[PDB]
């Protein structure tokens, strides 16, 4: 509370805190468990690459990748990635990957990017503006040069099968005029089951505690639990009103897991003024008292904080569980409002009591069809009423505030 | 001849579970109350346009309508898509297959696979080189025709096969009736129930009330 | 079509014609007012960043935006309890209903508490309560007073109003018989109180029947609660608008924050996350600004409700058309979801007669004027009568005061004025 | 703590300014919170990117402050119109409007100034020392029903009196204190007496 | 000048609309105030920024 208010003194009241709790957490890793290695040692190493009018295209599927060994290979002059970073490819994973392969003149790398200019990109290798994947290229003057006039050039991903049929007479004696090989990897991040995944090992699966989970690349954090949601057989993820992952199917066991955020039980701290006492009580909003230590993950929480889970000074308001206040059966004027008819006060031997607020002294008017009460005397009261009438006239030199 | 499609031809837009939500999405869908072209198994197996994507359905009792063929020219000049539904099995292939303009089933080939009382409904589409199939099988109450009502077609297939399909055909068993419609890009409102299932829909472009 | 503004009516005006109502109807016009709105509060860090550590750090660089939003929403939240308490808690004692219901024939049983329900809402409060209808860091806090506590206050206000008139506002409640309280309410509209007693059974039947017509109206017609249902709809719609804005890209590669952190390395990811933070934060600022301006609209309605409580429940109001159409008699508050309903009892005059009238009367040179009421004639004979209910009285020096003589007054008429 | 409203108006405006000042410490994703760092550390092609983040953030902070002050000024103006209405009806007049002018029946109000506000000393009559009495809506005399001109009938147990509503002051029931209306039959709860004719 | 409040209410709405319209002339840091300049001078990937 002192941190939430940026203040060392705190007045009598109820304060909704910002969460500053340490919540240490641990990781969990889940993937499909297929064992084939992906054919990258073929794709980056073929005898001759295609002409760019009619590039090679290989589907990669049902296998374990090693984007780490590719990204660490000194072979590559460029490794530029779009919508993905080359590191994360080992932890993220994909429904399919498509490798497109061809030779270029070394000057032409400009044409191989999302929406780029030039006649190769215009005729015969258009990449979409939102391409997800990597463009990887290196010198091939040692192989694709001879000259080798076969190397021929002319909607996204269309092979282009007077003539447009231009070609390069590539020679070992050519330097921008040398042949270079390029591979483009295009990644299918769709909601179907993954089939190409990085070298990262799966862990055991943990439930009913806060964890940094990965499923197939979904690097979330939350309390995993089993769930009752009747998925249709083809559905692999389930989503919230927010369009955020609310549920998953595990890739190794076809059970459906809920996901839930950690410490969703919102905290309010009930305090007399710190000038009176350092004792406080905690309202966990919405939660049920028996769940409090599970909800706030008290198992990994500071001991002085942990005293606010259990301890018999525990009370279920309709607003949520109140802890560290003493419930009382008497009723009083509302000192600190808590909600749903409950108020707290600091009272005598002292404690924070909490009680159902008194609406007023109860009275029965002595009515009958023939009884009247007439006042025989009076008092002139002088009730005082206070009203705001103005506020501090400010004026901001907004040029000096912004740019002074 | 034509018939009214009513609310037919919705399918799951993605492999995502949603509970109780009114989701809004845009995709190639059959327009509501569209004119679908109607055919009968008499002197059929013609070649129709594929346009931008197809809705197909057949009314059945014994599996007389057994398959489909798709491509540019359907005549071994290219890897034509071929599909058959044969009792205990389902078969899908692409190859330089060859046929006369009257194929029947007797009462660069990059893919090959093997697995009125009723209506069988389908959607066939291609986007970015990915071919897709969605489907549903049901009994029907109306004996004549496509019944006025609603049911979302569940996915069967995705294939990265990249064929420039512009024409297609259906296959008969010889020694039945079927429908052809075409998808349009439409915004749709889709009502999901508590069980991950689409159970009502709106074609937003249909009329000002739908908007 | 071109809309009708109302039925056209030429009033039968002339320099010596007055229409005096020979009868009345009581009416019980419902009025419905919002008093509070669903108390939201938002953990702005949980809403913007959803337990992401990278985002939780980046949001610090945007400074005290997040805490000043939580402060603004907390101000709105406390203001709802303040609004609710200012409307209902105008009575310091919980006055409880008498055991015997000898209210001179009037029948409040449909608006007083019923012990048969565990929350003792009255019958009409149960109709009203039936006619009106999460993880992303948003919360709804409960009201301070429960729906049952509100029903204790509306019962206290009502049991005070029934047993003691306005007096429970001015001091401790004074008992008075209900047929005597209504004679006071009739003098408070310039109807001479014998017009109550001579018509007490009729007035009781008109009031009792009018309460019955409110049960039929509320049972049949949900659209009467439009003000309260609209206040529920706007806040539910504002919440759902704020939630659905989590799904928007704002120019990032994805609107799902864990995608960016799974898919991009930190130097790239910070640029994308700055777009989501900026978008979500701008959406939150937008929501809080709407809720501040809407809370001011609700507070204006709460101060109006608190004023109708003070003037028309705790009092009788002379303010024309402030507490229902007609001359105001009394009002009964009834609780409703996020609001209050007043059953404004009013006197509406009816069954006019036309009469020839004069501003003054000449006797022996003296010009006589009515002490209270007006001069009228049935054609042959002149009477003085009160303004709001035809009751012809003989013209006398008790009913009339002299001033000056026949020369000055325009439209004065000759008559005898009787000397008792 | 009685002055809480006026002190809170001072607190809110000081808190809004101190918040607006503290937002100059926020870097909004720029390489510094302090504009002269950026201008001295970076050349114009790069500095114009970072300074535009600060301009955007500081501007958005100022817009937020002005929006709060517009809404707060409307809240204050509703209170100023209310105070001006109490000045007109309650100081410059006597108010019939129950619990508008303090509590109890209103007599008069004295304005007193205060910082950013006004204070009204609402003088009010509050009744006290009740007695219970037997009462009747009307008195039968010789078959005529008599009603009080002003106030109500009450009895001390042996005699009937008429008295004003708000201060017990018994007067003998007379043809001056009471007006006839019809006869005894119609009125529920009528009681017999004599009515004295002066 | 008797009609001060009504003419002020007209003036404020006209002032607010004219300010909202004048803001279409502002660059906000873009290479032109006018969208058709950007869409005619720049290819899409540059223009979207
Ligand atoms: C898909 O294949 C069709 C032919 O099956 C192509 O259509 C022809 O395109 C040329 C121009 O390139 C036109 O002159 C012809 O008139 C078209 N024929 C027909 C029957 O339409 C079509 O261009 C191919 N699609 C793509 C995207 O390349
Ligand atoms: C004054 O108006 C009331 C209705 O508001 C009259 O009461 C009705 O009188 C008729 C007979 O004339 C009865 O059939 C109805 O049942 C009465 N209604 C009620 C609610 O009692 C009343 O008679 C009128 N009085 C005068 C003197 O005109
Ligand atoms: C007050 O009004 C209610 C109805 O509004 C009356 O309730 C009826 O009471 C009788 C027995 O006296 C029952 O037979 C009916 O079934 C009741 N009706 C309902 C709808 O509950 C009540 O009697 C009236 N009381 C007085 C003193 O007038
Ligand atoms: C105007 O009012 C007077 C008094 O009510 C009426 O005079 C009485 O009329 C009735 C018959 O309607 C007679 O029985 C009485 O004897 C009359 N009284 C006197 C003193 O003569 C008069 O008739 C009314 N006139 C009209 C036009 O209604
Ligand atoms: C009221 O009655 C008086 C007589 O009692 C009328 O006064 C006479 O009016 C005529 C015409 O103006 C004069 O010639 C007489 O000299 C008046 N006599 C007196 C004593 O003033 C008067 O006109 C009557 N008014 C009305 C409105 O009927
Ligand atoms: C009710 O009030 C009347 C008048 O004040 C009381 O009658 C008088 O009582 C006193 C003794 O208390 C006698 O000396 C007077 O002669 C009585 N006056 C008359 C006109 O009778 C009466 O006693 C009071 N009763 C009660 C119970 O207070
Ligand atoms: C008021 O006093 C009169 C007598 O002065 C009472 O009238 C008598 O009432 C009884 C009982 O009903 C009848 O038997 C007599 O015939 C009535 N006499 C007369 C002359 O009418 C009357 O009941 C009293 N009323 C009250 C409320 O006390
Ligand atoms: C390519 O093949 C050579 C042998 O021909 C081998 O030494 C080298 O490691 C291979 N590299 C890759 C990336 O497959
Ligand atoms: C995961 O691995 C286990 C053996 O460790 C194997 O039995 C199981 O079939 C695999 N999961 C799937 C989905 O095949
Ligand atoms: C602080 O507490 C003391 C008693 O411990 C009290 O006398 C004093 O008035 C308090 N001051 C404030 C500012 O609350
Ligand atoms: C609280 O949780 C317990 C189980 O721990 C359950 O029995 C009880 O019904 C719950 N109570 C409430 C009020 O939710
Ligand atoms: C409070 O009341 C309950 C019954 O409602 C009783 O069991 C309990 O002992 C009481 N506690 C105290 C501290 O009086
Ligand atoms: C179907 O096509 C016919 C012409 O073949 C046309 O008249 C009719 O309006 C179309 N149907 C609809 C629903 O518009
Ligand atoms: C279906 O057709 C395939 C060949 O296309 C064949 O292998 C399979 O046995 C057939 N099944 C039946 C029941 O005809
Ligand atoms: C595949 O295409 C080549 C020409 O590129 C053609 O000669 C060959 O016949 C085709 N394959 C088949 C099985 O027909
Ligand atoms: C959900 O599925 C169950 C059977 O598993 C069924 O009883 C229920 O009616 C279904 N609900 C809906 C809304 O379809
Ligand atoms: C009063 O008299 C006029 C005479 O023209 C008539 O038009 C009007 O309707 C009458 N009003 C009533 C209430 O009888
Ligand atoms: C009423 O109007 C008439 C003309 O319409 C006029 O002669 C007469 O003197 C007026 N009478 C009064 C009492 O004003
Ligand atoms: C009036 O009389 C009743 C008789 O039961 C009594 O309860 C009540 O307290 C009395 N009130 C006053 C103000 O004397
Ligand atoms: C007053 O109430 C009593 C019962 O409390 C009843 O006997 C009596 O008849 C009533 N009298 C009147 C005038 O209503």
């Amino acid at each position: 509370t002192k941190c939430t208010l940026k203040s060392f003194t705190v007045e009598k009241g109820i304060y909704q805190t910002s969460n500053f709790r340490v919540q240490p957490t641990e990781s969990i890793v889940r993937f499909p468990n297929i064992t084939n290695l992906c054919p990258f040692g073929e794709v980056f190493n073929a005898t001759r690459f295609a002409s760019v009018y009619a590039w090679n295209r290989k589907r990669i599927s049902n296998c374990v990748a090693d984007y780490s060994v590719l990204y660490n290979s000194a072979s590559f002059s460029t490794f530029k990635c779009y919508g993905v970073s080359p590191t994360k490819l080992n932890d993220l994973c994909f429904t399919n990957v498509y490798a497109d392969s061809f030779v270029i003149r070394g000057d032409e790398v400009r044409q191989i990017a999302p929406g780029q200019t030039g006649k190769i990109a215009d005729y015969n290798y258009k990449l979409p503006d939102d391409f997800t994947g990597c463009v990887i290229a290196w010198n091939s003057n040692n192989l694709d040069s001879k000259g080798n006039y076969n190397y021929l050039y002319r909607k996204p991903f269309e092979r282009d099968i007077y003539f447009p049929l231009q070609s390069y007479g590539f020679q070992p004696t050519n330097v921008g005029y040398q042949p270079y090989r390029v591979v483009v990897l295009s990644f299918e991040l769709l909601h179907a089951p993954a089939t190409v995944c990085g070298p990262k090992k799966s862990t055991n699966l943990v439930k009913n505690k806060c964890v940094n989970f990965n499923f197939n690349g979904l690097t979330g954090t939350g309390v995993l639990t089993e769930s009752n949601k009747k998925f249709l057989p083809f559905q692999q993820f389930g989503r919230d009103i927010a369009d955020t992952t609310d549920a998953v199917r595990d890739p190794q066991t076809l059970e459906i897991l809920d996901i839930t955020p950690c410490s969703f039980g919102g905290v309010s701290v009930i305090t007399p003024g710190t000038n009176t006492s350092n004792q406080v009580a905690v309202l966990y909003q919405g939660v049920n008292c028996t769940e409090v230590p599970v909800a706030i993950h008290a198992d990994q929480l500071t001991p002085t904080w942990r005293v606010y889970s259990t301890g018999s000074n525990v009370f279920q308001t309709r607003a949520g569980c109140l802890i560290g206040a003493e419930h009382v059966n008497n009723s009083y004027e509302c000192d600190i409002p808590i909600g749903a008819g409950i108020c707290a006060s600091y009272q005598t031997s002292q404690s924070i009591i909490a009680y159902t607020m008194s609406l007023g002294a109860e009275n029965s008017v002595a009515y009958s069809n023939n009884s009247i009460a007439i006042p025989t005397n009076f008092t002139i009261s002088v009730t005082t009423e206070i009203l705001p009438v103005s506020m501090t006239k400010t004026s901001v030199d907004c040029t000096m505030y912004i740019c002074g | 001849a034509y018939t009214n499609s009513f609310t037919r031809g919705v399918y799951y837009p993605d492999k995502v579970f949603r509970s109780s939500v009114l989701h809004s999405t845009q995709d190639l869908f059959l327009p509501f109350f569209s004119n679908v072209t109607w055919f009968h198994a008499i002197h059929d197996n013609p070649v129709l346009p594929f346009n931008d994507g197809v809705y197909f359905a057949s009314t059945e009792k014994s599996n007389i309508i057994r398959g489909w063929i798709f491509g540019t020219t359907l005549d071994s000049k290219t890897q034509s898509l071929l599909i058959v539904n044969n009792a205990t099995n389902v078969v899908i292939k692409v190859c330089e297959f060859q046929f006369c303009n009257d194929p029947f089933l007797g009462v660069n080939c990059t893919f090959e696979y093997v697995s009125f009382k009723n209506l069988r409904e389908f959607v066939f589409k291609n986007i970015d080189g990915y071919f897709k199939i969605y489907s549903k099988h049901t009994p029907i109450n109306l004996v004549r025709d496509l019944p006025q009502g609603f049911s979302a077609l569940e996915p069967l297939v995705d294939l990265p096969i990249g064929i420039n399909i512009t024409r297609f055909q259906t296959l008969l068993a010889l020694h039945a009736a079927y429908y052809v419609g075409y998808l349009q890009p439409r915004t749709f409102l889709l009502k999901y129930n508590e069980n991950g299932t689409i159970t009502d829909a709106v074609d937003c472009a249909l009329d000002p009330l739908s908007e | 079509y071109t809309m009708s503004l109302g039925a056209e009516n030429s009033v039968a005006y002339s320099n010596n014609s007055i229409a005096i109502p020979t009868n009345f109807t009581i009416s019980v016009t419902t009025e419905i007012l919002p008093v509070s709105m669903t108390k939201t509060s938002v953990d702005c860090t949980m809403y913007i960043c959803g337990d992401s550590t990278e985002c939780s750090n980046l949001l610090l660089q945007y400074g005290s935006f997040c805490t000043q939003l939580n402060r603004a929403l907390t101000g709105i939240a406390v203001e709802q309890d303040k609004n609710t308490q200012e409307v209902f808690a105008q009575v310091k004692q919980i006055y409880k209903t008498p055991p015997i219901k000898d209210f001179g024939g009037f029948n409040f049983s449909q608006i007083l508490p019923d012990p048969s329900k565990p929350s003792k809402r009255s019958f009409i409060e149960d109709l009203l309560f039936n006619k009106v209808t999460k993880f992303n860091g948003l919360t709804v806090l409960p009201p301070l007073l429960t729906d049952e506590m509100i029903a204790q206050y509306t019962s206290a206000l009502l049991a005070g109003t029934i047993t003691s008139g306005w007096t429970f506002g001015a001091g401790a409640a004074l008992q008075i018989p209900f047929a005597m309280q209504m004679a006071y309410r009739f003098n408070g509209i310039g109807v001479t109180q014998n017009v109550l007693y001579e018509n007490q059974k009729l007035i009781a039947n008109q009031f009792n029947s009018a309460i019955g017509k409110i049960q039929d109206s509320l049972s049949s017609t949900a659209s009467a609660l439009g003000k309260l249902q609209d206040v529920v709809n706007q806040n539910a719609q504002a919440l759902n608008t704020l939630v659905k804005q989590l799904s928007s890209n704002f120019g990032a590669i994805s609107s799902v924050l864990n995608d960016i952190l799974s898919r991009l390395d930190k130097v790239e990811a910070e640029v994308q996350i700055d777009r989501l933070i900026t978008g979500r934060l701008q959406s939150l600022q937008t929501y809080v600004t709407q809720q501040l301006i809407r809370a001011a609209e609700i507070r204006a309605s709460a101060n109006l409700a608190a004023t109708k409580m003070s003037e028309c429940v705790l009092g009788q109001s002379k303010r024309v058309d402030f507490c229902g159409k007609g001359y105001h008699l009394m009002s009964f508050p009834q609780s409703a979801p996020h609001g209050v309903v007043f059953l404004h009892v009013t006197y509406v005059p009816a069954q006019e007669k036309n009469f020839t009238t004069a501003p003054a009367i000449c006797h022996d040179g003296k010009a006589h004027f009515p002490r209270e009421g007006v001069f009228v004639s049935n054609g042959t004979h002149w009477f003085v009568t009160q303004r709001n209910f035809y009751e012809p009285q003989i013209i006398t020096t008790d009913n009339t005061f002299v001033s000056g003589n026949c020369d000055v007054v325009i439209g004065i008429v000759n008559n005898t004025v009787y000397d008792p």
